[PDB]
């Protein structure tokens, strides 16, 4: 009971970390694929 | 009709129920978390809520209605005001949208984003709120102004408890003054329209719509509505709280609200967290439940009682949402699947259930009974631990624990007098000679019948179970008082003697193929009759 | 100082994160800003700078709701970090993160204010040697002695009289050491905060008409995460004033420390930082360190903190408790089982621990007595289980003298608190450190082998034991004399 | 400095576990791909370039030395942790301090069963090597007998 509890509490910690990592990887991929366009402002007016 | 003031921009992008706006010429500004109207049609508008204000001037919008009519390039106007919904005694008995619109069935304005009372404006929880169930009212007391969670797995009896609690107040509000009456607000979130209708019929059957209002944000409604329903629900309830009255808000359920908030945040590109939920999910629930309080006598003495409901998958209370709600509420009622399938309904797992308020939320009579009832049941469980084999021995604590755990089985809420009397009888040993199978029948005869009158033996002058107005006398004077103690014991002794002499004697003498079936049907009917 | 009253304009608003544009340059990080435009807000709005996006734009965390907030709204710097009042005028009062009295009991009338964020004491300001903090409680001062400049984890939820212990510590520290106390409610239920305030006023620790000996600082759940992550620092700043200016041994209660970690985690998520293991912020160790390190014993005074710890999912290896436990110099376990045994304070002596339980710090006699008590209690457990299979009559006479002394010890570690002189009716006791050591040392030897077992129940010191025994003997004699008459 | 000059030194890092957390904090603030337990991929290289500088220089270079005693914190006597294993894969031996022995009054609580020195045997003094040769067998038998 003390050996299967540790593996259950170690598993929940790893599961939370991996799922969060996956989401952030997708977030960074969709951020990287995005590109900023030409800025259409009155640059001279400054 | 939300009053539009000025054009703030034009729709640019649409992603399902989430939209973006680009600024109008001159870059006019719009207040944060305010209401906007998108001119979908020549004279029709779609409601939207401001959620993001980007640096470049873009605005994030949560659509609330008429989404199918929203298109890019449409014109947007702003109201410059927070969300205010109709509130008052004129809304009771109606189905209402989170936006305040009435939902057809087959007085003032209240802000939907308001702060909770401060420390000095609150008072200790002392007034009880009766759920109608012996188990809850005894082992998990609920007091007005308390926030009691109902956590359980699917199909375990969560919605039933809250509905019964709402119904149980009908018989009380009719007798006492409207000052102390409890007004109910049932919030359905992400449910089916069919379930709402059935609940509406069920409340109407017992005449609870007169004291109850239903706020529905069902599936097929945009997530924005499902995210605002609890806040609108408390806003309806806070109207009575700030006017010296008591309210009872039920949320069914917060699990679906969090999903909707997650959908909104993710579609608006906000930093996700654990289980993809945003970082404001805990703040979202806290500012919802903290609005339920018990005001001090200097502010009217009103209250709001919260009964959030949460679904735990595979009996896992380690989920992100469940833990956050548990850490906020003042206790929890845990409904267990095994007990529900085991015939124990309500299926409250008293071991895992808790009420941080404690006995302070109990009446004098209930408090006296519960003080000893809690002790007895613990011994029964401990001796029941040795009951897995070994031919458990029936000591008096066990002889009474079994009856207590059999009286807790009920379908409909119990009137206070009937419940308190039955518990007292089992507490003093009047059911020691009654078999566990016949307890429900014994209780039914005690409540809905009178053996003493039947056989012309009753000698009590006023104490009879058919006098339903003794409930308030019992509440004022505990059963352990000379005014009522003498007659109470006499009636219980007489009823117990007659039952053993006449009824249980015949039951033990049943030997037939049809009598046994008739007895079995009778016991089952009595199980769900009281 | 040079940025006092500097003007800026709101540039972005995303939830609780607000970006402000200053034409003259963003003020220093951790600077406080006030939103002058209160057009429709029911409360003032204050922002805290957390990041710099460019030479003119700065990111900030709102301490209140950002409703009815428009872009280009005017904002004014306050001239520095958040300022909190400090002094003897804050005693008996309730404050928030911004140091505003929320008790509606008149103006504070402080004479000085201090910034929330202050550097921890340097290595040269540390105390020369470790010293014990006499709490006046027999168990705490014997088996798990507290330490000045120490952080003590009060494990164990409610239902075990946790609040009563807190009030008793507040009263005893002022009574003996003349040091005040600051309570910080981080992410605490508003209902419980009200109950605690009423109890404190009832126990006279907060005397409205007299002199109080406790300050309250409450950041509740309904407040946004920006407040719950600074309330503790505000309370700590108040304690620092007493530690330095007045040179006292102050107390700092935190309820809880986990809520502080959770709040910073939410704040970090809002800013968009990538969370670390188990979803916690990457700065978890730094956030705790910047707080705990300020809690130490310096050459002027000391600040001993009693922090209420919560273990999520009952996992002691979780990063939050795991990082917290590294800063704790003592543990106090409160158990219902002990309370249900009638032992108040409900403390499990064998489950607690302390690092100053070493002869190099405490007196040698104290250490020897404490170890002897622990050994006897441990033996009492094994003997208790042996008799279950045998019966006490079987045990040896050494193990039947050791099962008698142990029971006396268990009864002698209970104590009646003066805070409960009203609701329990029994006069409280404040047992001195030396008195406790001598009393236990005599009991272990066997000097008090004739005193009845119950004479040690809910008493303070050894003299009280003798007085109770005499009263019990007198009562028994009178009852026997009356029986002989009839 | 002392090793390059032919002298000896002893460095005690207390502790490399908290260095990794700080490096992880820096990496995540820079938005770099998290690895196992969210630690960065080059966390191993962080300690490699550190401990490899601890060495015993050959006679030609002066016979200097920098002994290194890195410290590491486990959880519930877990030697399978990511950081713990990485350091164990770099050092030349390990001293394991079991919690149970420490709480049982057996201090310093050196769990000789798990501890080992992979290269230190040769450097052992002649006198202690004589005493320790038989001591190894005595302890080995004692553990088996109980
Ligand atoms: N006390 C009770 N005694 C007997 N039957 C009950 C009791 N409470 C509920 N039930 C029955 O159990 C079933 C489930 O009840 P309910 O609708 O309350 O479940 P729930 O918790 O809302 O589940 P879900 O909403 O996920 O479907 C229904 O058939 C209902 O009639
Ligand atoms: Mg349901």
């Amino acid at each position: 009971q003390q050996r299967t509890s540790s593996l259950y509490n170690k598993t929940r910690q790893f599961g939370i970390t991996a799922a969060l990592i996956e989401i952030l990887s997708a977030m960074s991929s969709l951020e990287g694929n995005a590109m900023k366009g030409v800025r259409r402002n009155k640059f001279w007016e400054g | 009709f939300f009053k539009t003031t000025e054009m703030i921009g034009y729709v640019h992008s649409i992603d399902g129920t989430i939209a973006t706006l680009i600024p109008a010429p001159g870059n006019p500004g719009v207040a944060y978390n305010t209401i906007i109207q998108i001119q979908v049609s020549p004279t029709t508008f779609a409601a939207g809520l401001v959620f993001n204000l980007e640096k470049d001037g873009r605005i994030g919008i949560i659509l609330m209605d008429n989404i199918t009519e929203v298109q890019s390039g449409q014109k947007v106007m702003a109201t410059g005001q927070l969300l205010h919904i109709p509130v008052g005694a004129g809304v009771l008995g109606k189905v209402v949208n989170p936006l305040g619109h009435e939902v057809p069935v087959g007085s003032t304005l209240g802000k939907v984003d308001t702060g909770a009372p401060n420390i000095v404006s609150r008072s200790p929880v002392n007034y009880n709120l009766l759920t109608g169930f012996k188990a809850v009212d005894t082992m998990i007391p609920i007091g007005r102004g308390q926030r009691e969670l109902i956590v359980g797995d699917r199909q375990t009896g969560k919605t039933s408890i809250a509905v019964s609690t709402i119904i149980n107040q009908v018989r009380i509000n009719q007798q006492i003054l409207s000052k102390n009456a409890v007004i109910s607000i049932y919030v359905s979130i992400g449910q089916r329209c069919s379930n709402v209708a059935r609940i509406h019929r069920l409340l109407q059957s017992y005449g609870a719509l007169r004291y109850t209002t239903v706020m529905a944000a069902t599936a097929a409604e945009p997530a924005g509505l499902q995210y605002l329903a609890p806040y609108a629900g408390v806003t309806m309830g806070e109207y009575f709280m700030n006017r010296g009255r008591h309210c009872l808000c039920v949320y069914d359920d917060l699990s679906k609200q969090a999903v909707a908030y997650r959908q909104i945040s993710l579609l608006l590109r906000r930093p996700p967290g654990r289980e993809a939920y945003p970082g404001d999910v805990f703040y979202l629930h806290s500012r919802l439940l903290e609005r339920a309080a018990m005001l001090s006598p200097g502010k009217g003495g009103g209250s709001v009682t919260a009964l959030p409901i949460v679904e735990t998958l595979s009996n896992d209370v380690t989920a992100y949402i469940v833990t956050n709600v548990i850490s906020i509420t003042d206790g929890q009622i845990y409904l267990d699947t095994k007990l529900f399938t085991g015939g124990q309904r309500p299926a409250v797992n008293i071991g895992l259930s808790v009420s941080r308020v404690g006995s302070s939320a109990q009446n004098a009579a209930m408090k006296g009974v519960a003080g000893k009832l809690k002790g007895i049941l613990a011994e029964y469980r401990k001796l029941a631990a040795d009951s897995v084999g070994g031919q458990q021995v029936q000591t008096i604590p066990m002889i009474r624990g079994a009856r207590f755990v059999a009286l807790f089985n009920q379908k409909q809420p119990s009137y206070f007098m009937n419940a308190i009397v039955s518990l007292y009888a089992c507490l003093n040993g009047y059911l020691d000679d009654v078999k566990v199978q016949y307890v429900k029948f014994y209780e039914y005869l005690l409540v809905h019948r009178d053996l003493g009158i039947m056989y012309g033996t009753a000698k009590n002058k006023f104490f009879y179970m058919y006098v339903q107005e003794l409930n308030y006398l019992i509440r004022f004077f505990t059963l352990n008082s000379p005014i009522l103690h003498g007659e109470l014991e006499e009636m219980l002794k007489q009823h117990t003697h007659l039952f053993l002499q006449h009824y249980q004697s015949k039951m033990n003498a049943i030997k037939s193929e049809k009598d046994v079936k008739a007895l079995k049907n009778l016991l089952y009917s009595c199980k769900r009759a009281v | 100082a040079d940025h006092k009253g500097r003007v800026g304009h709101v540039s972005q608003v995303i939830g609780a994160v607000v970006d402000v544009h200053f034409a003259d340059g963003v003020p220093p990080v951790l600077t406080a800003l006030d939103v002058v435009d209160k057009l429709g807000r029911d409360e003032p709005l204050t922002l805290e700078i957390v990041q710099h996006l460019d030479a003119h734009t700065g990111r900030c965390i709102a301490m209140q709701t950002t409703d009815l907030l428009k872009l280009k709204a005017k904002v004014v710097s306050t001239g520095g970090n958040i300022s909190v009042p400090v002094g003897r005028e804050t005693l008996g009062r309730i404050f928030n993160v911004l140091g505003d009295a929320i008790d509606q009991r008149g103006p504070v009338g402080e004479k000085l204010r201090m910034p929330i964020h202050a550097v921890a004491p340097k290595l040269a300001d540390q105390a020369a040697e470790d010293a014990v903090l006499t709490t006046g409680i027999k168990v705490i001062d014997l088996i798990l002695p507290y330490c000045k400049g120490g952080k003590i984890g009060l494990f164990g939820g409610a239902g075990v009289g946790k609040t009563v212990i807190i009030m008793e510590l507040i009263n005893n520290v002022a009574k003996g050491h003349g040091g005040f106390s600051v309570f910080a409610g981080v992410g605490e239920r508003t209902r419980e905060g009200t109950d605690l305030y009423l109890e404190m006023m009832q126990s006279k620790v907060i005397d409205l008409k007299g002199e109080s000996k406790c300050v309250l600082v409450y950041g509740q759940m309904n407040e946004p995460p920006g407040a719950r992550a600074r309330v503790a620092q505000s309370a700590l700043t108040m304690a620092e004033y007493f530690r330095d200016v007045e040179g006292q041994d102050v107390l700092l209660f935190i309820d809880n420390i986990f809520r502080f970690t959770q709040a910073n985690s939410e704040v970090s998520a809002l800013l968009g930082r990538i969370p670390a293991a188990v979803g916690y912020q990457p700065t978890l160790a730094e956030d705790l360190g910047q707080l705990q390190e300020r809690i130490t014993s310096t050459t002027k005074g000391s600040i001993t903190s009693v922090q209420a710890v919560y273990v999520p999912a009952d996992d002691i290896t979780d990063p939050a408790p795991a990082t917290t436990f590294s800063h704790l110099d003592a543990t106090t376990v409160l158990d219902r089982a002990v309370a249900e045994s009638g032992i108040y304070p409900a403390v499990n002596p064998l489950e607690c621990a302390s690092r100053i339980m070493d002869p190099d710090v405490i007196s040698v006699d104290h250490y020897n007595v404490a170890q002897d008590v622990v050994q006897m209690l441990t033996k009492y457990r094994e003997l208790q289980d042996i008799i279950a299979v045998l019966g006490i009559d079987e045990l040896s006479e050494e193990d039947k003298l050791i099962v008698d002394r142990a029971r006396k010890l268990v009864k002698f570690l209970s104590q009646p608190f003066q805070v409960a002189e009203v609701f329990t009716g029994m006069t409280g006791h404040y047992v001195q450190l030396d008195d406790t050591i001598d009393s236990f040392s005599g009991l272990l030897m066997g000097t008090y082998d004739q005193v009845p077992e119950m004479a040690f129940y809910m008493v303070g010191g050894i003299n009280s034991v003798l007085e109770k025994a005499k009263k019990m003997a007198e009562e028994a004699a009178e009852l026997e004399k009356m029986r002989r008459a009839r």
